[PDB]
């Protein structure tokens, strides 16, 4: 069955939106004229 | 040219209209001689029953979509005709900008009030001369931060920076000149419950970090060194006063604060531990 | 479990009585283990 | 053999919250996957950085479930599915 996370919610909800934690995983990061003559 | 209808009582004529409006009878009557001033009263609530000027202005438009009984060829020809007339107005940037800002605000779980304040700020800036670019990302991030500061909400620079890569410096300059735009068109305490929500702390530790934050704001010494470190060392002291264990590494990796900074503030904070006791 | 995220940002447990009194929506959050991979083929 | 009867109640199937939320959550999940992939193709095509907050949106599922369970429509296909509870008495 589906497992229910029992934590204080505020931790998971902090990990949802902005949490001041970016990156941590690499994915979809992607003259002389005579001599020249 | 005039066009202003003013109701007066020709029998009284002793004072400007000090009248009463009878809505149940549909009349307006002078409250002195009792003489009616007008019959057949119109309503504003009744015409509103069937049904945004603040943002869209007086512009009108109508969608063209497919019909119950129609062909798909005619739907494309009408939409391609509007695609050739879309250059007649430069308002395509407002709908796309509000769409992407809508996506970012919906991604940050911010309330609709901050969304409307940010959209209003971007509408106040829009396309002025002092902006002069910023590649549409910095005016959006700075507009979100402005809408956050107006709605009494607290969002750190590292949070919007974690959402949008605005390179900080150009973000600070665009936010400064944007603040100058807002001034030309004429508070750390809120951060405590947010970080207490990030750590999952009780209410007594939250209000204890509130009193500790205010008192530490009154004691001076160091003054702040940005309010974020004052918040994290305040919560650090208020949590080292009780027995709930988090240590310094977990709170330093969760709130993205240096351990040496929370210990450097915990030193002088422990020095000022005397006058910070609420009970 | 059912929860409510307020305007200031605090998220706490929800009860049906307070859900009816505050005109809220009795719902619960849903998470998903999202796995990402990169092939190079 | 006689013509097949359609009024036989055994040949009829009822739909509660299970099937309805199965169709709804199915379509909403498909739209979510399509949008996430759209963000992936935009990211690799425009050559920029990736972010988990801009790829997976929650207002599609939240607006879909909240809108479908809020209005009478289950998306006009279906209407009158959700009705306000009648609290006139207990037997009502
Ligand atoms: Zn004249
Ligand atoms: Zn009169």
């Amino acid at each position: 069955r589906i497992t229910t996370l029992d934590e204080t919610v505020g931790v998971t909800m902090s990990h949802t939106g902005m949490s001041m934690r970016s990156d941590n995983s690499n994915f979809l990061k992607v003259m002389p004229k005579k001599e020249i003559l | 040219p005039n066009l202003n209808i003013v109701l007066t009582c020709p029998e009284c004529k002793v004072y400007p209209p000090k009248i009463v409006e009878r809505f149940s009878e549909g009349d307006v009557v002078c409250a002195l001689c009792g003489l009616v001033l007008s019959d057949k009263l119109v309503d504003t609530r009744s015409e509103w029953r069937t049904f945004n000027p603040l943002l869209d202005g007086n512009n009108l438009s109508t969608r063209i979509g497919k019909g119950e009984t129609t062909d798909m060829r005619f739907t494309k020809e009408l939409n391609k005709a509007q695609g050739k007339n879309v250059m007649d107005k430069k308002d395509n940037e407002v709908q796309a900008a509000f769409a992407k800002i809508t996506m970012l605000c919906d991604a940050a779980e911010l309330p609709k009030i901050v969304k409307d304040c940010a959209k209003e700020a971007y509408k106040l800036c829009h396309d002025e001369k002092t902006l002069k670019g910023k590649s549409m990302e910095s005016i959006m991030a700075a507009s979100i931060l402005i809408g956050c500061r107006r709605a009494e909400v607290a969002r750190t620079f590292k949070e919007i920076q974690s959402l949008i890569h605005v390179k900080t410096k150009e973000f600070g300059k665009t936010l400064n000149i944007m603040k100058n735009i807002l001034r030309g068109k004429s508070q750390n305490l809120t951060y405590i419950p947010r970080f207490c929500s990030h750590l999952g702390l009780p209410m007594q530790v939250t209000t204890s970090a509130e009193y500790t934050a205010k008192k530490c704001k009154e004691i001076k010494e160091i003054a702040g060194k940005s309010p974020i470190t004052i918040a994290v060392v305040s919560i650090y002291l208020n949590i080292l006063l009780f027995q709930i264990p988090i240590t310094a590494a977990k709170v330093g990796q969760t709130l993205q604060v240096t351990e040496g900074t929370i210990k450097s503030g915990y030193k002088i904070l422990y020095e000022h531990r005397d006058k910070l006791v609420d009970p | 479990k059912p929860m409510v995220n307020e305007s200031d940002g605090v998220t706490h447990a929800l009860y049906p009585q307070e859900a009816r009194l505050r005109n809220l929506t009795y719902s619960s959050g849903l998470f998903v283990d999202v796995k990402k991979r990169t092939y190079e083929l | 053999k006689d013509q097949d009867d359609r009024d036989h109640f055994g040949k009829k199937r009822l739909d509660l919250a299970g099937p309805l939320l199965a169709q709804l959550f199915k379509t909403l999940f498909k739209k979510l996957t399509k949008d996430i992939f759209r963000y992936m193709q935009r990211t690799v095509e425009e050559a920029h950085d990736f972010n988990m907050k801009l790829a997976i949106n929650a207002k599609t599922i939240t607006s879909g479930l909240k809108y479908a369970l809020a209005t009478g429509n289950w998306g006009s296909s279906r209407a009158g599915v959700s009705q306000v509870l009648n609290r006139y008495t207990y037997s009502s």
